[PDB]
């Protein structure tokens, strides 16, 4: 297994 | 300890009987014949995968073999009743606007769901976005018409298979039954045919829900004492 | 802002029979109006906008 | 002694009629749109006939009429097509009203 | 967590645009698998290479094939197919043979769970054609139970290491036929000249059967 | 087997082919 | 078919040239490749 | 985790296989019903192909012996001015009444066709039926 950066912050949503 | 007996007496018991809901008493080859279910489209409209289910051509008009329809209809109603018994979500889909009102009422009356309107891209394959991450999709989709208004397969037939949803569908001689789980060769145009289908499915679904309540109630009364 | 209520219960079954249209309130209204037009057939400006 | 489908088909009026071209049939008006009468006559598809100019008001929902059939289903294959295009309606000529 | 992801191709695609001229996007091909027969692949497209990785790997998990494996180590029979212009010929092999296949096939086979196989890729060597051509052929392989059910006969495996002992691998679930399978004196099967040339010692290649690291 | 099954034969309701006004005339 | 294109997916659609159809139309919609054909041929 | 490859097998095979591999933690609600009462044909995608050369559909034209009598009756006497009532499942047209009489007289041993047709018209006229010859 390896690491990809996390896509986004969930709070940045309506 | 008590769950295994529940699932065994209620969920597994109906699956041990060939006709647990007695759906064969709902129709006969004569009742289907009087509703004009055997009438298919002209030979020029025939789909090649519907040839197995065609009795012949009467003056360039294809005739559906009602002996096969009766066996396919028995399977489709039996499956539909079992899914209603298990409290599955049944969705009726049809784009034929002559019967939109009739179908929507049949769904509400049986306690199920109807989608007779324009089918928007991704209702099933993108449901979590459209409805929400916790949305529950249908466990059974019943097509009273498998074609859209431009005479192509309803998009939900392909998308139902993608989402691993079993499909029941009335398939006329110009329709494609390849992806329909339980196809029922029959006339989808005549008002008498469509009305018959709605009575049979409505009755099969309503009977299974009452059977589920009877068994549960009996299973509880006996449990206390 | 007014918030739409839950459209299903704990068992996941939608409350409205037109849920899967995505426009259940709009199509429920069209369904009610279309039904009234039928019943009439079976039976048979300045200040408003 | 259960009647078979082959027996129902042989003795059905629609089978006994033979070809539909130039056959007189009795239809029933079930839907009306302005002056367009939608008439079922026992076939797969209904026909749509314009309200006659004479005695137009006698044609109402449920009124039984006499038709001269032309085609049970209007279909045609157009160039570059693998199948037939159908309009999903029969072709018939409205003659008048049937009375007793 | 049970699934592993492997990259198969990362390409820079250049799009000519009406106002912005040549723009650079990324097309990624990735394969996923749990090592127990379930594997799939998906294309990912995005302006950034790491967003394409997310799209491809997340989409592939929803398009998983199930691949049947003989004794959980190899394929059930030799598979030879063409997808577009890419030819793939795969041979069933015994334990210890390892994966002697195109490096991309080696990557995919570890995700599926195949340990021993020979494969040769001919014609166009297009990664996408190879990936979906490989998955199409591995998903349409008939198991021994299906062969027994289809023909209503026993499937008997003869291994030279076990001598003449007949090992029944599959028996029909339905009735068992009483009429022997017709013995055509000569089969009308099409043969591969490469396979025949090898068995006759007429195949000469400095690159075949070379010593390589364990795969 | 069954008497009511369809029977194979040539179309009895087939209409004659069209003919030009001069068909059959020298 | 001929060099003249007839591959339209909705070839079975019922052509409806009426004044009411124009009002009940998506504003985004633009005339398709073979949509002019029916107009060119209906005018003829 | 699932499979949206609707053209690879069927919903049953794809679901059954992923359940075995442990990809699907629970079986769907319909799986047990499908297993007990499967359809006659497993729903597998197929691409309809066009027939070429000497390949023809197996559908056969539906004909009956009496159809020969109907073709002659319509030719000789035309369609009856009486209107078909296809709603009544027991409707009998003038042609069907003619066909039944023609069948009865054939069973009485008569075998000629031109003679068996002229005697039938007389019988109906005796019964009061209107038979106006077209020409
Ligand atoms: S049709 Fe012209 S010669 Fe017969
Ligand atoms: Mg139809």
């Amino acid at each position: 297994a390896f690491v990809i950066p996390k896509k986004n912050v969930p709070t940045s949503k309506r | 300890e008590d769950s295994t007996d529940f699932n065994d007496k209620i969920l597994n018991e109906p699956l041990k009987h060939s006709d647990f809901f007695n759906v064969k008493e709902l129709f006969s080859v004569r009742s289907l014949f009087d509703a004009r279910v055997h009438l298919g489209h002209k030979a020029g409209c025939r789909h090649r995968f519907m040839e197995p289910y065609i009795f012949g051509s009467r003056l360039d008009h294809d005739i559906i073999d009602l002996e096969q329809t009766a066996t396919h209809l028995q399977l489709a109603l039996n499956f539909t009743a079992h899914m209603a018994y298990r409290k599955g979500i049944i969705l009726f889909i049809s784009r034929n606007r002559q019967f939109s009102y009739l179908i929507e009422n049949m769904a509400r009356d049986c306690g199920e769901y109807a989608h007779t309107r324009y089918f928007r891209g991704g209702m099933l394959t993108n449901a979590r976005l459209l409805f929400g991450p916790t949305v529950r999709l249908p466990d059974l989709i019943i097509f009273l018409h498998t074609l859209n208004n431009i005479f192509e397969p309803h998009v939900a037939v392909r998308d139902a298979a993608k989402m691993n949803i079993p499909t029941v569908g009335i398939v006329d001689t110009n329709c494609n039954p390849c992806l329909i789980t339980y196809p029922v060769p029959g006339n989808d145009d005549s008002p008498l045919a469509v009305h018959l289908y709605c009575r049979l499915f409505q009755t099969a679904i309503t009977r299974a829900k009452e059977k589920r309540q009877q068994v549960e109630a009996l299973y509880r009364l006996q449990g206390q004492k | 802002p007014r918030q739409r209520a839950i459209q299903w219960g704990e068992d996941g079954r939608p409350f409205h029979y037109l849920f899967y249209t995505g426009k259940q309130s709009y199509y429920s209204l069209m369904h009610d109006v279309y039904g009234m037009l039928l019943n009439l057939e079976k039976h048979q400006v300045i200040g408003s906008r | 002694n259960v009647e078979s489908f082959a027996s129902m088909l042989r003795h059905s009026p629609l089978t006994q009629m033979g070809p539909a071209k130039d056959k007189l049939v009795i239809g029933r008006i079930f839907h009306i749109v302005e002056n367009d009468l939608y008439i079922d006559f026992g076939g797969k598809f209904h026909c749509v006939c314009r309200r006659p100019e004479v005695d137009g008001e006698k044609y109402q929902k449920g009124t039984r009429v006499r038709l001269r059939l032309l085609d049970l289903e209007l279909t045609s294959r157009f160039l570059g097509a693998t199948t037939d295009t159908t309009v999903l309606e029969a072709n018939a000529v409205l003659l008048g009203i049937q009375e007793s | 967590e049970d699934f592993d992801t492997r990259i198969l191709e990362v390409r820079n695609v250049f799009t000519m645009t009406a106002k912005e001229g040549r723009k650079k996007s990324i097309r990624v091909l990735v394969a996923v698998g749990n090592g127990k027969g379930a594997a799939g692949f998906s294309i990912g497209k995005a302006t950034d290479r790491m967003d394409a990785f997310r799209k491809a790997k997340n989409r592939a998990v929803h398009h998983l094939h199930y691949i049947e494996r003989y004794e959980d180590h190899t394929i059930f029979h030799d598979i030879s197919l063409r997808f577009k212009r890419t030819h793939i010929k795969m041979k069933k092999q015994p334990k210890g043979y390892g994966l002697r296949c195109h490096r991309a096939i080696i990557t995919i086979c570890r995700l599926i769970g195949i340990k021993d196989m020979y494969a040769k890729v001919s014609g166009s060597i297009n990664m996408l054609s190879l990936t979906q051509g490989l998955f199409r052929g591995l998903s349409r392989q008939e198991t021994h139970q299906q062969l027994a059910d289809k023909k209503g006969l026993h499937v008997v495996e003869i291994r030279e290491e076990c001598g003449p002992l007949p090992i029944v691998v599959a028996s029909p679930r339905g009735p068992l036929r009483k009429d022997p399978e017709p013995e055509d004196e000569v089969p009308d099967v099409k043969l591969d000249w490469e396979d025949v040339k090898t068995a006759q010692g007429m195949k000469r290649s400095v690159w075949s059967n070379l010593k390589r690291a364990a795969t | 087997s069954n008497e009511d099954l369809p029977i194979s034969m040539e179309n009895p309701y087939k209409e004659p082919l069209k003919k030009c006004i001069l068909c059959g005339k020298h | 078919k001929v060099w003249y294109e007839s591959p339209s997916l909705g070839s079975h659609s019922t052509y409806k040239p009426s004044k009411l159809e124009f009002l009940m139309r998506s504003t985004s919609k633009k005339t398709r490749k073979e949509d002019h054909a029916r107009l060119r041929a209906l005018n003829g | 985790a699932g499979s949206r490859l609707e053209t690879v097998g069927s919903i049953f095979s794809r679901t059954r296989d992923l359940v075995r591999a442990g990809v699907l933690k629970e079986k769907p609600l319909w799986f047990d019903v499908y297993d007990a009462f499967p359809p006659l044909r497993e729903p597998v995608f197929q691409r309809p192909r066009v027939r070429y050369g000497k390949a023809k559909a197996p559908i056969q034209d539906i004909w009956y012996h009496e159809d020969r009598i109907r073709a002659k009756f319509y030719s000789v006497y035309g369609s009856g001015q009486r209107a078909f009532d296809l709603f009544n499942p027991n409707f009998k047209s003038t042609c069907q009444r003619f066909v039944e009489k023609y069948t009865e007289l054939q069973k009485l041993g008569e075998t000629d066709e031109e003679k068996l047709f002229v005697e039938t018209g007389k019988a109906l006229l005796a019964e009061g039926v209107i038979l106006r010859r077209v020409g």
